[PDB]
């Protein structure tokens, strides 16, 4: 009988599909005295429609790359797959939905930047005695799991300026510890020591030449450090395909955003990078301390891992600092930093134990819902993220778009990213709510009402504008 | 230590008059002084702080000026109440230092002193001792010098002297002098002598006596 | 109202200690510095040393070392000055004193506490009558000794002060571990002794007053 | 609702002095309102910075203000065998201004003192000072309850007790009605935070120039404590008064803490003697509440409400991220003794970076309808990010969830337009109280005028 399709009462070959996904429009010339052109594909077939006048375009997704994940992630060169497919088609017509599937592998044997940052506070110095030899052993241990370890150097303490820094008598500038029966270091906001390298026996000699200094309060200025260490790109040498890990070591409160003023500093941080060539931050006596807001814009933006390695006395501040930074991770470190290899290690595994799906640039009119398959190897649905993961797993998310309508731009595309990851899923969306045979129409057609209108798809339209 | 050189140690004085106190110290102070009152049988008042600071309640008939080592403190239009003695501290450096202090008296007409002698009572000399008293009573200015003889040569020993404050309501000042011995020694003598010396006569105030006699 | 208020006279022998307190009136003791100020007659004014109540700490001349401990009892909201191991020197009159506004400065002062160091045992004072000798003025003059008393002070006046005018009673001075004073009194030839004159002397401390009436010489 | 932003009147001050960074209406003697303007780096004798204060009388063109001077020269006293030392460098004289009566005060929060006595030292460290001026009859005094004579040792033998070495007085300044001055002293007590008050004429008639170090016996100052939730808490860093316990012959301070308990923040209602009526905690740590504060019945029924800014907030968005927006909270004052309780309103930024609630301002009653009103600054706020200030409107329930009325910054990018903000004060006397907002980073002030209500 009757069905959607025909009870609509349909105008054109364009209102036709519009109606639902399994509507079909006959463009037939001879079609009976009054028959409905707007059906199910098997009622316009038995009712004598030519097979070339049927319009009826169905939902398909088509793979356009899909090379296979690889075994190893180094892997030089660096042409190591993680999403499989890489790219697909989508083709959708007005108010359906397709499925299609994206495979995510946490590769084996992935290059790794370790940045080590550390409070040189004077409260460290047995901590810069315990890691001389920590380049060394870090090698050691991160040779297991990876063949391409870079690792380099930055320390910190705090603004260089009046209140934090001592300023009298004149002997105190030049020696924050004069008045103890020892000398360390004039104060510093942050310095880059070693940018990354595979050569390990340099952060062992660059450590072992490095002293603490002196300063009054005991928030320190690690977070500023943070920032330039994020993106002074260049000068910390982070490698395009590789983790970054930024290791931040500290056994004590941090200075935010809006702390400054206590020094009179009241300009905002820039985000922007301000270590030249002698490798000391030149805006730390002229900008604020950043913002938690700016500091996760930056990290995420050059893909940094932030370690927070704090001491007991500490972890509880930090953690919570790590809730409002989202991939953050906290580790326990001990009072002379002796523990510091397997937290980085330990780090390291966390940081590779999740994949969590982010889709950018999705059109208003798509939705997607997904469902996933992790570890287990069952579905959960709903669910755009696997945790608990080892290095070698793969995982893989079942995906269904619904378009709403059909939107003015036919052809859009947008991103499926796990996030941290270099490769990606972009699906190519085109939206077929069209006709062919509007592309053949015929206007001020002696057909239509003697030339007032248009002829397409076997019906006359009323021309622009009636 | 700062030595706090007070000048003058006394000025006899008129009301209504303006006076200037001043105060050398040994080195620079910076204003670092202050000027004190001490009324008769009084406690201290401050008057001044940092050199030219009236504490709370003072009139400004009082002011302080000077630098460097040399202060001054002025007292315009003198008042009754400002007969009083005056020091000066410095305490540019511990230990804090004081000036040795100046008195301001009364100044009035010369007047020569009223003397009179008095030999020892019954009562002293059956008890063994023997007190010779002399007053030299209302003499101004304060300047006098008391010479006791015996058969008309100077004694020294055993005397004892005592000076009033400035009477009120006459201004004049007062003194007493004893000489002390025993019995049995100023029964080896006769005469006793009391000399008052004073810038109102060239020659001094003799006042005599001999045992026994009258 | 600012008011340092001291403790009374003090009155000890030598060798024997002191302390002397100065409590606040009117304000807090842990407001300022206090100090400590010796006078005497002679040698004028010398600053023994200074405490800040708030956290105890205290500042002497080095004349004073040993010798003065200068404490403070915020709780009391009272200073003290103990001398140790008293001479004859420690004789004195000793002040407490306190800046207005200047940290530095000594501008208010208690009212002194007055410290005597002999070894003299209470005792009465000898009244002996002073009549003139030799003689027919017009204007005369009479007195009354008091002798070798411990300690000051006496009260002294004529036929129960109702002689008052033409009186001068000179200050006591020490004579070897005890008090003698003089005074004197002036009137008219006719007067005296027609009119009968008494010298009266009190004096407290040993419980006494005696009664010197003024007689001439062999009448 | 009802401020005009057509017709606008700016005051502006020397290239570089960040002239608008505090401000605040003076009325005179005879009741004529100026405007005092800081501007904390504004050159002094030596081409040093050492800040400065401007005086603006009232001109519908508005244009440059006349200096309010003060002694800009360092100060040194040789006495009780020390060396005092003040040092005017880089102190930011005009970093906080409030007017009380017919008097100026003005503050140089870093200000820096030292104490010598022969090879040791205080420390040279800013401790603040604040200035103060009745114009019209040229008196002047400071206060700066913060100097101390105490040398390094003693506090490091001490245990670093009652260290006032760091304090930076009038960081935050309030006056009471009575005329009590209140400066805010973030860096009191190693970092703790601390209180200084004093009432103004005791101010004048303990100062005298020179003395350096004096007692203003009238003063007092808040607390120290052991409990490391006070910590690094910035206690004062902001500063108001008010009415929150009833009694209208005691003066209640509200003292914002943006750093207290481990950067979660806190402000505190206090009464005269600093002991502890209420504490509102931050929401979110590292957000800064108690950057700002104010007081002001918004609802009608006589009873002071407190608003306070947290402008590093980070609101909550789609997919698990968080958007640094700023963030203002409203408590409404209960009848009787009884808790403030769960903020009334939350008011949220809506432009990144934008520090929502750096500056509240009370208005007064801006359109004339019985309820009071406030500013809320967003200095880097508006789709530009040039700055942003948002008037919302009181009523019987609290304050509107949405502005009447919004400020877009007429000066360039940098500048930031609303960092400072004061209203309630009809400075044009039409009957209507207006708005003034600091610039600093352009150098100037624009005037607000409320009219009549279209
Ligand atoms: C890191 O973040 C954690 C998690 O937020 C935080 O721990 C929390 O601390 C707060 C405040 O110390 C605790 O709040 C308490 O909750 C319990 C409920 O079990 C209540 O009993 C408490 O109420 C009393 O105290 C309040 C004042 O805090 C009063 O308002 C009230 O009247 C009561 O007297 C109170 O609400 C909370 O228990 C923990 N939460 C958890 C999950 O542990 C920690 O402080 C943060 N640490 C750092 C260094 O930032
Ligand atoms: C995710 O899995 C769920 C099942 O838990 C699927 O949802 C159902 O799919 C079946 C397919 O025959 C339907 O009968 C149900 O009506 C569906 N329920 C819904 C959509 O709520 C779903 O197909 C899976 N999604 C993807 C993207 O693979
Ligand atoms: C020399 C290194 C110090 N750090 N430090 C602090 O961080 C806090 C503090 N307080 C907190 C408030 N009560 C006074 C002591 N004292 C010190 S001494
Ligand atoms: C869509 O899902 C079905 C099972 O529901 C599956 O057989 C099919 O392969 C999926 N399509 C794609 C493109 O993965
Ligand atoms: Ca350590
Ligand atoms: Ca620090
Ligand atoms: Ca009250
Ligand atoms: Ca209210
Ligand atoms: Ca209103
Ligand atoms: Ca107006
Ligand atoms: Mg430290």
């Amino acid at each position: 009988g009757p069905n959607i399709c025909t009870t609509r009462g349909v105008s054109s070959c364009q209102q036709c599909l519009a109606v639902s996904p399994m509507c079909a429009w006959c463009s037939d010339e001879a079609l009976p005295l009054g028959s409905p052109r707007c059906d199910l594909k098997e009622n316009l077939l038995k009712d004598n429609c030519a097979p070339e006048s049927i319009e009826f375009p169905v939902s398909e997704a088509r793979v356009l790359e899909d090379r296979p994940l690889s075994d190893k992630g180094s892997g030089d060169s660096s042409q190591v797959t993680q999403v499989s497919p890489q790219r697909i088609a989508l083709r959708l017509r007005p108010d359906d939905s397709k499925n299609f599937s994206i495979q995510v592998r946490q590769v084996e044997d992935y290059p790794v930047d370790i940045y080590y940052l550390m409070d040189l506070s004077y409260s460290m110095k047995d901590d810069l005695w315990s890691i001389q030899n920590l380049g060394t052993k870090l090698a050691t241990q991160m040779r297991k799991l990876t063949s391409n370890l870079r690792i380099g150097f930055g320390a910190f303490v705090d603004k260089p300026v009046s209140p934090y820094m001592y300023i009298s008598p004149p002997e105190a500038l030049e020696n924050p510890c004069y008045d103890m029966k020892t000398t360390c270091l004039p104060m510093f906001g942050y310095k880059h020591v070693l940018t990354l390298t595979d050569q390990v026996t340099r952060f062992n000699e660059e450590v072992k030449k490095q002293s603490v200094s002196r300063n009054r309060d005991a928030p320190e200025g690690g977070f500023d450090a943070i920032m330039q260490a994020t993106v002074c790109d260049e000068k910390i040498g982070w490698r395009n395909d590789a983790s970054h890990l930024l290791v931040f070591t500290t056994d004590a409160k941090t200075h935010i955003a809006l702390d400054g003023r206590l020094a009179g500093i009241v300009q905002p941080n820039d985000g922007q990078c301000h270590v030249g060539s002698d490798n000391h931050y030149s805006a730390s006596t002229t900008m604020d301390y950043p913002s938690l807001g700016l500091m996760t814009e930056k990290l995420s933006q050059k893909n940094i891992n932030l370690i927070f390695a704090v001491t007991e006395n500490v972890v509880n501040l930090y953690q919570n600092y790590s809730e409002l930074i989202p991939g953050t991770t906290v580790g326990v470190l001990s009072m002379d930093s002796s523990n510091v290899l397997q937290l980085i290690v330990d780090a390291y595994g966390k940081i590779r134990s999740k994949v969590e799906l982010e889709v950018r640039d999705l059109p208003e009119e798509l939705s997607l819902s997904f469902n996933a398959t992790c570890l287990n190897n069952e579905v959960i649905p709903g669910l755009k993220s696997c945790m608990g993961l080892k290095i070698g797993d793969t995982v893989s998310f079942s995906i269904e778009a619904k378009v709403r309508g059909c939107p003015q731009e036919k052809e859009k595309s947008f991103t499926i990213k796990p996030v941290g990851f270099k490769d990606s899923l972009i699906v190519q969306v085109t939206f077929d709510c069209d006709c062919a045979c509007q592309a053949q129409a015929e206007p001020n057609s002696h057909r239509c009402n003697n030339g007032n209108g248009t002829f397409e798809c076997g019906v006359c339209r009323c021309g622009p504008g009636w | 230590d700062i030595l706090m050189t007070q000048s003058p140690s006394s000025m006899s004085v008129s009301l209504g008059d303006t006076v200037s106190i001043t105060c050398h110290a040994s080195q620079g102070i910076s204003s670092n002084i202050g000027w004190l009152q001490q009324k008769p049988g009084k406690s201290f008042m401050g008057l001044i702080y940092y050199g030219t600071n009236l504490v709370d309640g003072v009139p400004s008939r009082f002011s302080g000026s000077g630098s460097g080592a040399d202060y001054s403190l002025t007292i315009s239009s003198l008042d009754s109440e400002d007969f009083a003695d005056y020091y000066c501290v410095q305490y540019a450096q511990l230990p804090y230092t004081f000036g040795g202090g100046t008195k301001l008296e009364i100044k009035r007409a010369d007047a020569a002193p009223t003397v009179s002698i008095f030999p020892p009572s019954s009562e002293q000399l059956t008890s063994g001792g023997a007190s010779v008293v002399c007053f030299l009573n209302n003499f101004y200015p304060k300047d006098i010098n008391v010479k006791w003889k015996i058969d008309g040569s100077e004694r020294q020993n055993g005397v004892l002297n005592s000076w009033t404050d400035q009477d009120s309501k006459d201004s004049t000042y007062s003194m007493s002098s004893t000489l002390t011995l025993t019995k049995d020694e100023y029964e080896r003598h006769n005469s006793y002598t009391c000399e008052a010396t004073h810038k109102t006569s060239t020659s001094p105030i003799v006042k005599s006596f001999n045992r026994n006699e009258c | 109202e600012v008011q340092l208020q001291q403790s009374g006279a003090e009155l000890v022998k030598p060798g024997a200690s002191v302390k002397l307190s100065c409590t606040a009136s009117g304000f807090n003791i842990k407001d300022t510095y206090v100090h400590w100020v010796k006078q005497r007659p002679e040698q004028g004014l010398e600053w023994i040393g200074r405490i800040d109540p708030a956290n105890g700490y205290t500042k002497y001349d080095p004349k004073f070392q040993g010798k003065a401990t200068i404490t403070a009892d915020t709780s009391s909201n009272t200073a003290y000055l103990q001398l140790s191991s008293l001479t004859s020197e420690d004789t004195a009159v000793y002040y407490c004193v306190r800046p207005l506004y200047d940290y530095y400065a000594m501008d208010y002062w208690g009212q002194g506490t007055s410290v005597t160091v002999s070894s003299a045992k209470t005792t009465a004072p000898s009244v002996y009558p002073l009549a003139p000798v030799c003689t027919t003025g017009s204007s005369v003059t009479l007195g009354c000794l008091v002798k070798g008393y411990f300690p000051e002070p006496v009260t002294l006046t004529w036929n129960s002060g109702s002689l008052s005018s033409g009186v001068h009673t000179f200050p006591a001075v020490l004579q070897s571990d005890l008090y003698t004073l003089s005074s004197s009194v002036t009137v008219t030839s006719s007067t005296w002794p027609s009119q009968s004159i008494t010298c009266n002397v009190a004096h407290p401390a040993s419980s006494t007053k005696v009664d010197k009436k003024i007689e001439p010489r062999g009448p | 609702l009802n401020l005009d932003p057509v017709q606008l009147t700016f005051y502006a001050g020397p290239n570089g002095s960040q002239f608008g960074f505090s401000l605040d209406f003076h009325k005179d003697s005879h009741g004529r309102v100026a405007i005092v303007v800081g501007a904390p780096r504004t050159l002094g004798p030596s081409q040093e910075e050492t800040g400065g204060v401007f005086l603006c009388p009232w001109r519908a063109e508005g244009g440059q203000c006349p200096s309010l001077l003060f002694d800009l020269r360092d100060e040194t006293r040789n006495v009780g065998s020390q060396t005092l030392q003040t040092f005017k460098a880089r102190q930011g004289l005009g970093a906080s201004v409030v007017s009380w009566s017919d008097v100026i005060v003005a503050c140089a929060p870093w200000q820096h003192w030292n104490v010598l006595e022969k090879t040791e030292e205080a420390e040279k460290t800013p401790v603040g000072s604040c200035f103060l001026a009745q114009p019209e009859s040229g008196r002047r005094a400071e206060y700066s309850p913060c100097r101390g004579n105490t040398l390094s040792r003693i506090y490091v033998e001490n245990d670093f007790s009652w260290d006032k070495r760091y304090c930076e007085a009038g960081f935050s300044s309030v006056v009471t009605q009575a005329g009590e001055l209140v400066l805010g002293a973030p860096g009191g007590y190693y970092f703790l935070g601390l209180l200084a008050q004093a009432p103004v004429a005791d101010i004048f008639s303990s100062y005298r120039p020179g003395i350096l170090l004096w007692h203003v016996s009238s003063q007092s100052l808040s607390f120290d404590s052991s409990n490391p939730e006070y910590f690094d808490g910035y206690w004062g860093y902001s500063v108001a008064v008010g009415e929150f316990d009833g009694d209208l012959n005691t003066t209640e301070y509200v003292v914002g803490a943006p750093t207290w308990s481990w950067t979660l923040g806190a402000v505190e209602i206090l009464d005269s003697y600093y002991q502890r009526l209420h504490r509102l905690r931050g929401e979110q740590m590292a957000s800064y509440f108690g950057h700002s504060v104010a007081v002001t019945d918004v609802n009608g029924d006589g009873r002071h409400d407190l608003l306070v800014g947290a402008p590093l907030y980070m609101e909550s968005r789609a997919d698990r991220k968080l958007a640094e927006v700023g963030r203002v909270y409203l408590f409404l004052q209960p009848r009787g003794p009884h808790a403030l309780g769960a903020p009334s309103l939350l008011l949220t930024g809506t432009q990144l970076y934008g520090r929502f609630g750096s500056a509240i301002a009370p208005l007064g009653d801006l359109d004339r309808d019985g309820y009071n009103d406030i500013a809320v600054a967003a200095p880097y706020g508006g789709p530009s990010g040039r700055g942003q200030v948002l008037v919302f409107l009181g009523q019987s329930e609290g304050l509107r969830s949405r502005p009447s009325q919004v400020l877009d910054s007429p000066f360039p990018t940098g500048s930031a337009f609303g960092f400072s903000l004061r209203g309630a004060v009809d400075i044009d006397d039409n009957g209507y109280p207006d708005l003034i907002v600091g610039a600093y980073g352009a150098n100037q002030v624009a005037v607000y005028r409320a009219q009549p209500v279209v």
